[PDB]
């Protein structure tokens, strides 16, 4: 739980230097098996314009852009595009209840007086609460940007996929 | 490492004689084989097996 | 062996605390004519959060003399802070009672001897028995509330250094420590010092704890008892 | 030695009047001033401006660090400490690193505590139990 | 007397929750949304033009083609050397061989492999595997140092009497990812590691498994099997050793995006992992719920 | 007490030290049996043990 | 065996003993001369003196 | 030429074997019984003995003279190296700061590089400036100042 | 109290090794329970000596255990003697670090050190005789200290970035001395140890006076010193009467930074076991007091 | 223990031996012969 406010207050802290806004995550067993979220390490995401870029590239063009080469000295541009893809990506706090739980009892018996639209229970056999960022590079925010949600274990391996952030805001900025 | 304990305990013969240089400046400079130097007192001669 | 002390003390602070085996306390006080003043840490359990509401109510009743309810008075006059008033002298086993009671202390010794814990006051971080055991005087300030009501407890550990047994006190007294922040930062015009003072009085064998009873004139108080005991006075240490 | 440098302002000479003077058990003493003929000595000079260092460093170093640690398990003092640390941005502002000199910094932080733990620790070496009109004269235990 | 943010955000509370899939419908995750965020405060404007949406949906069309446009790629190499050696395969991998057999219904077989592998193609598949090293750090260095190495003058007498002795060469062993697809049963491998090594006798190729165990495939009328090498050169075999050699053109694709799907993350420091680099790791952190906590 | 008094006889890296070294002129063709005069003062292994 | 440890503890003492009054003795000649050559000013002002 | 000359003041030592010459019974000592303390500690224990002589000077004017005799070899290299003032003087800087830089550098010496409790203490409390040089034929250096 | 401890070897004792255990006397092993006779496999550090997990687990394995003196041994027999607080003891230098008269001693664990060589000590079968260290103080904060700035550092960077800082940290130069620390990996107690480590920052640069805040500003302005030069050129990339002074709530402040300061050394400064009088020249032994 | 006998050989003279050995075109059996077993040592510059 802890997470989440800390990850608000530290946002909060960095959004009048590099203005990413917040967004709250807590997944389940459609997610990922007990083995992996018992062992999980690592949590990174990235934001991608309309268009196709990225947060740390520069917006206009890169080098990167151009075919591969397929040569034998330096395949992908080794160091230089190793450092900037490892730019691009960033890590976010996280942590991890292994113990089976429902939201909303969890909730209240924390601080949060949690009131629902409807009471709607669910139940997550383990759960891993994590805080993401989507930037706008001013206070016009576009529906059309992809996130990106990265998790990693020690050995190497990493699973990924992409969001929408119109399906993320459908109805909560709808509002405002 | 020799047995310096013996040649504590045991007996010796009285030789007078008097190093070229002086005796703490031949020990420090490494000029003999082997070397064995205390300070104050050792009781290691009185244990003996 | 044991290095003998003497102290005077009135009437009014002693007759609870008369038992042969007792801890004393020195407390400053800035009234002009009682320059100090001295409390026992039984006199310290009628203020401590950790006593609970029996106890609180008997030792009320024990210690109405006029000349320790001014000690209490001037106790609690002092603004969030106890250690910068009060200094440990050590166990005591001799009185003498009268209009002004005359008792002796020893800073250090192992010359029965045994030195009295009231049982509300008594917490221990591990249920094993080490052997050799050390036990220490610790203080807790609390900042939840309106304003730091302080608690005290006497702990036996199995812990000898010293940043070892903070650590563990730290893990333990977690929620003391949020609580402290929290004091900062809601009252800024207020700065607390610490969240608790640790202080080392102990040399005991852990076969030689009791739990036993206490009766004062026919008033029953629960206690815990060290028996074979020698008595090493330390320094305050702060710790947060 | 704080006020040293400002000893111009008379605000600043009644202060340092006033903290000139200490009382304690019927006796009132004078405790002379560290600086002499307008100027602060150089020892009372590096003691003063390394606890301002040590002060000023952990400013700046506080936020990437607790930031830094909180990437692990996050817990309630890690919120409330970066809280505080907000409340003051806050209140001061009103008007990334390169690893050497990050390393720097962290050396300077500690060599600057480090050398304060001199006086810092008021080291006790003596316990008194016995008094006399002849005050002059007492017996204690020795400590330390 | 003034609260902390943190008790005001406690007292306020969440109110919303709601479930959202990824883009390709593989996993479902909820958010929460608080009411006390600065987020709210902000007040900013949120709009989702149509070109935008299409833009980034025909980013995403290319960012999932990296890896399948590569598999093309791999089939377009095939049939061209296919049809530039003019149907004449030289036997590569150590197997023995009859003259009687129908050979026409083993070119039927590979015809059908080709096929159905193709058909099962993904991101799972060797060559992913294969520019899986390539792209790190040290492979740029390594390729370096191995150009330099054997692009070597034979030492004079003078430098093998004095000083250094023979400096190290490659080994025989190689490492290689290969699939392996079966006709009888319709079914395929996808993501096979194997060791290779050259034959000592003839300059074939050897196969056996990373336990040590020599490899039966190559004799399986039924299977027809694929290699890729770690500097991206490329081998396809059907039973009796017989192969067909090309290189990986992965020249189709750019940089960026191919950086982008993947490479071997390099890890940072946390809880329990040396300082020194290449330690052995002690036992994992695994935070875990089969235990009580620690404390 | 100048650095040196000959730049291409002093530095390690430099001509007389290179040629000169019995241990460096290994590296090169050396026949063994010259006595070369100043063998003695480049042998910079030989005089550092 | 035990005589002859009790033998060497006493000639250890005797030793240190000896030693300590040789050296008691020219510690008394050392502090004379420093004495001795505190009081002496040098050769040409007693000369002109 | 820089236009103002300079006339530089230089130490030597010298090892040399003294003689000195006494009149009989120019002075007297008085000594007592050594008086020895005993002192004991875990393994071993220490005796002091002290013998607290007294002398009294037995001869007006002077009873004692010396001379100087035989130079045994100079210890000093009599060399002109020049004594650093940045040794001497460590604390003090250049107002500007690129100045002060560049004048450090151009003279051949070096500003410390990293702040440590050793170069405070020698700031503040003064220490040994410059570490041994590499080695030396020529003796102790001669430490030469410059009016 | 138990001021004696008999230690029994279950393995034959060789001439060798008696002889060998002989000249150790005098020296300093720890023990563990304290209790009146102890089996010979508790006797030294290589029960808990392991290099795959961290050396923070054994600073700390060794910081919480006992301090003993050695003593001439017979037969199967090794006797130790435990000190007691204030009196006068004779020592015996375990490792190679130069002693030096007038200064505070602490014990830690082994470190590397340039032959990488060690002398191998009572190697009875798989067990063996290990010593720990007993440093004078300023190397032992030095190593504390920097060991607890590699944890601070360290988190959260790639290994190309840390791979320069770690070999720029790990050695250090003692009194003409080097020496290397084993295996600096970090641990849950190095964490809860920057946890704490945080949190006085945070207060001190929280609670600390404007004063105390603008001092050094405001004396770069005045003056014009090689020590103010440094202090400048590190604050670089970070680079009036006061509006209320307050001789009262300043002393409060500056009590309160007090505590907070005293709270943070005590992350490094290790506990004193040992204060020495003047060494024997060949810095093998020393006579010093006892403290715990 | 090929590695093991290339780093205790590494004197100057025996890279010399094993240069002759292959530098040639005849094999080995041509080029060697055996003299029985050896049992004594006197070192120096040339040993017995």
């Amino acid at each position: 739980m802890e997470t989440h406010l800390y990850s608000d207050l530290a946002f909060e802290a960095r959004f009048a230097d590099d203005e990413q806004l917040p967004l709250h995550l807590v997944l389940d067993q459609e997610v990922l098996s007990n083995e992996e979220a018992e062992t999980l390490r690592y949590v990174y995401y990235r934001n991608v314009d309309s268009a196709g870029r990225s947060t740390g590239r520069a917006p206009g063009g890169d080098e990167d852009d151009a075919p591969a080469s397929d040569d034998a000295e330096d395949a992908v541009g080794g160091d230089r595009a190793f450092d900037r893809e490892r730019r691009t990506w960033q890590r976010a706090c996280f942590r991890v209840l292994p113990r089976p739980l429902e939201l909303l009892d969890y909730l209240r018996q924390s601080g949060l007086t949690v009131t629902l639209e409807k009471e709607q229970r669910v139940r997550m056999f383990y759960a891993v609460f994590t805080t993401l960022g989507l930037r706008c590079p001013d206070n016009r925010l576009s529906g059309a940007q992809t996130l990106h949600l990265r998790l990693v274990w020690p050995d190497g391996s990493y699973r990924d996929w992409e969001f929408l952030a119109r399906d993320l805001l459908r109805e909560e900025m709808e509002a405002n | 490492m020799e047995n310096w304990s013996a040649l504590e305990l045991l007996p010796k013969v009285g030789i007078p004689t008097d190093f070229l240089t002086h005796v703490k400046t031949s020990a420090g400079e490494e000029m003999f084989e082997a070397l064995r130097i205390y300070y104050g007192d050792d009781p290691e001669r009185y244990n003996i097996h | 062996q044991a290095l003998t002390a003497r102290f005077f003390v009135p009437e009014g602070l002693v007759e609870f605390e008369a038992q042969p085996g007792a801890l004393l306390i020195r407390m400053e006080t800035g009234c002009d004519s009682p320059r100090h003043l001295y409390i026992s840490l039984y006199l310290l359990g009628i203020r401590a959060s950790n006593v609970s509401a029996s106890t609180r109510c008997l030792l009320e009743s024990v210690y109405t003399a006029s000349a320790a309810r001014a000690a209490l008075q001037w106790l609690d006059l002092g603004p969030h802070l106890l250690h910068r008033r009060l200094e440990t002298l050590g166990c005591v086993k001799t009185v003498s009672l009268g209009i002004t009671s005359l008792l002796t202390c020893v800073m250090r010794g192992y010359l029965v001897f045994a030195l009295m814990i009231p049982k509300d006051m008594y917490l221990t971080w591990e249920e094993t028995r080490g052997r050799l055991q050390y036990v220490y005087l610790i203080i807790v300030y609390d900042y939840d509330g309106p304003e730091t009501r302080p608690g005290i407890y006497v702990l036996t550990s199995s812990i000898a250094h010293w940043q070892t047994l903070v650590d563990v006190a730290r893990g333990k007294f977690a929620r003391e420590r949020c609580s402290f922040v929290n004091r900062r930062i809601t009252r800024p015009r207020q700065i607390p010092l610490c969240t608790g003072v640790i202080q080392k009085l102990g040399w005991c064998l852990a076969d030689d704890i009791h739990t036993s009873f206490l009766v004062h004139k026919e008033l029953k108080l629960s206690v815990v008892r060290l028996d074979n005991f020698s008595v090493e006075l330390g320094d305050f240490r702060e710790f947060v | 030695g704080l006020f040293s440098l400002d000893r111009s302002y008379e605000e600043v000479k009644a202060a340092v009047q006033q903290l000139q003077t200490i009382t304690f058990r019927d006796a009132t003493f004078t405790i002379p001033d560290p600086v002499i003929d307008q100027h602060l000595l150089i020892d009372m000079k590096t003691a003063c401006l390394s606890m301002s260092m040590v002060a000023n460093l952990a400013s700046e170093l506080t936020m990437t660090y607790v930031r830094k640690l909180a990437l692990e398990d996050s817990s309630m003092l890690l919120v409330k400490c970066q809280e505080l640390l907000m409340r003051l941005d806050r209140e001061r502002s009103v008007g990334h690193v390169s690893p050497d000199d990050e390393i720097a910094r962290l050396s300077a932080l500690f060599v600057m505590l480090r050398q304060l733990d001199d006086l810092i620790r008021e080291q006790v070496v003596f316990t008194v139990c016995d008094v006399s009109p002849d005050n002059k004269s007492a017996t204690c235990i020795f400590k330390g | 007397d003034e609260v902390a943010r943190t008790d005001e955000w406690k007292g306020a509370g969440v109110s919303r929750l709601r479930e959202v899939w990824d883009v390709q419908h593989r996993v479902r995750l909820r958010v929460l949304w608080y009411v006390n965020s600065f987020w709210r405060s902000r007040e900013l404007s949120y709009d989702d033009h149509e070109v935008e949406l299409y833009r980034a949906l025909d980013a995403y069309r290319a960012r999932i083609a990296v890896e399948y446009v590569l598999i093309r790629a791999v089939r377009d190499e095939i049939y061209a050397v296919l049809r530039r050696d003019g149907g004449a395969l030289p036997q590569r991998f150590a197997c023995h061989v009859s003259r009687n057999m129908s050979w026409r219904v083993v070119w039927e077989l590979c015809r059908h492999a080709l096929a159905l592998w193709m058909d099962w193609a993904d991101v799972r598949s060797c060559i992913i595997k294969a520019l899986t090293p390539r792209l790190s750090r040290g492979a740029a260095a390594a390729a370096q140092r191995a150009r330099r190495q054997r692009e070597r003058s034979a030492p004079k007498p003078q430098e093998l009497l004095f000083g250094p002795r023979n400096e190290s060469g490659p080994p025989a062993e190689q490492t290689w990812y290969a699939d392996v697809v079966r006709c009888v049963r319709a079914q395929v491998d996808l993501g096979v590691e194997v060791r290779a090594a050259r034959c000592p006798r003839t300059g074939l190729w050897i196969v056996r498994d990373r336990r040590g165990r020599l490899r039966r495939w190559l004799s399986q009328p039924e299977v027809c099997v694929l290699y890729v090498t770690p500097d991206l050169d490329f081998y396809w075999v059907l039973p009796g050793g017989f192969a067909v050699s090309s290189r990986v053109t992965l020249h189709g694709l750019a940089q960026r995006a191919l950086r982008d799907r993947f490479q071997n993350f390099e890890a940072v420091l946390a809880r329990g992992m040396h300082v020194e680099a290449g330690r052995q790791e002690p036992e994992t952190p695994r935070v875990s719920g089969r235990r009580l906590p620690f404390d | 007490f100048a650095a040196t008094h000959n730049p291409w006889a002093s530095q390690a890296g430099c001509l007389s030290d290179v040629l000169y070294n019995t241990r460096h002129r290994e590296r090169l063709g050396y026949n063994s049996k010259f006595y070369s005069p100043c063998a003695q003062y480049f042998n910079t292994e030989e005089i550092i043990a | 065996l035990d005589k002859i440890l009790n033998v060497e503890a006493m000639h250890t003492v005797l030793r240190a003993l000896k030693n300590t009054a040789d050296a008691m003795e020219r510690g008394l000649i050392h502090s004379f001369l420093q004495t001795l050559l505190r009081k002496a000013p040098p050769y040409f002002v007693v000369q002109t003196l | 030429h820089p236009g103002f000359a300079l006339t530089a003041v230089r130490t030597d030592t010298f090892e040399v074997d003294m003689l000195l010459y006494s009149g009989k019974s120019c002075t007297s000592v008085i000594i007592n019984n050594p008086i020895v303390t005993k002192e004991e500690r875990d393994i071993s224990t220490t005796y002091h003995v002290t013998q607290n002589i007294n002398t009294v000077d037995m001869g007006l004017g002077y009873t004692s003279n010396t001379c100087v005799a035989y130079v045994n070899r100079v210890r000093t290299d009599m060399g002109v190296r020049v004594q650093d003032l940045f040794r001497v003087f460590p604390m003090n800087v250049y107002r500007h700061d690129e100045v002060d830089r560049w004048i450090r550098h151009a003279a051949g010496v070096e500003r410390p590089q990293l702040l440590d409790t050793e170069t405070i203490s020698m700031l503040t409390f003064g220490s040994m400036s410059e570490r041994n040089a590499a080695a030396t034929v020529h003796g102790q250096k001669a430490a030469c100042e410059l009016i | 109290m138990e001021a004696n401890i008999f230690c029994t070897f279950d393995h034959k004792l060789s001439i060798a090794d008696v002889g060998k255990l002989t000249k150790l006397v005098a020296a300093v092993v720890p023990i563990p329970q304290r209790l009146h006779l102890i089996k010979h496999y508790q006797l030294g550090l290589h029960q808990f000596v392991d290099h795959t997990r961290g050396y923070v687990r054994l600073r700390g394995l060794l910081r919480n255990m006992t301090l003993t003196l050695m003593r001439r041994v017979e037969g199967n027999q090794i006797l130790l003697h435990v000190p007691t607080h204030g009196l006068l003891y004779t020592v015996l230098n375990t490792g190679p670090v130069t002693w030096e008269k007038g200064d505070a001693l602490c014990v830690l664990p082994p470190l590397f050190h340039g032959p990488l060589a060690r002398e191998n000590l009572l190697t009875l079968g798989q067990w063996e005789l290990v010593l720990p260290w007993i440093v004078p103080m300023p190397l032992a904060l030095e190593i504390n200290q920097r060991l607890l700035i590699m944890g601070l550092f360290s988190l959260d960077r790639s290994y190309e970035e840390v791979k320069a800082a770690v070999q720029q940290l790990q050695t250090i130069t003692f009194r003409d001395a080097t020496f290397t620390i084993p295996d600096p990996v970090i641990d849950q107690h190095l964490l809860i140890d920057m946890k704490t480590a945080c949190l006085s920052m945070s207060m001190v640069a929280n609670l600390a006076s404007e004063l105390t805040m603008t001092y050094v500003r405001k004396l770069a302005l005045e003056d014009s010193s090689m020590l103010l030069v440094k202090c400048q050129e590190l604050l670089m990339r970070l680079d009036a009467r006061p509006q209320h002074v307050s001789p009262d709530d300043e002393i409060a402040r500056l009590s309160a930074l007090f505590v907070m300061l005293r709270q943070l050394d005590d992350l490094i400064r290790e506990q004193v076991v040992f204060t020495v009088c003047d060494v024997s020249p060949d810095n093998k032994s020393a006579t010093c007091i006892f403290k715990g």
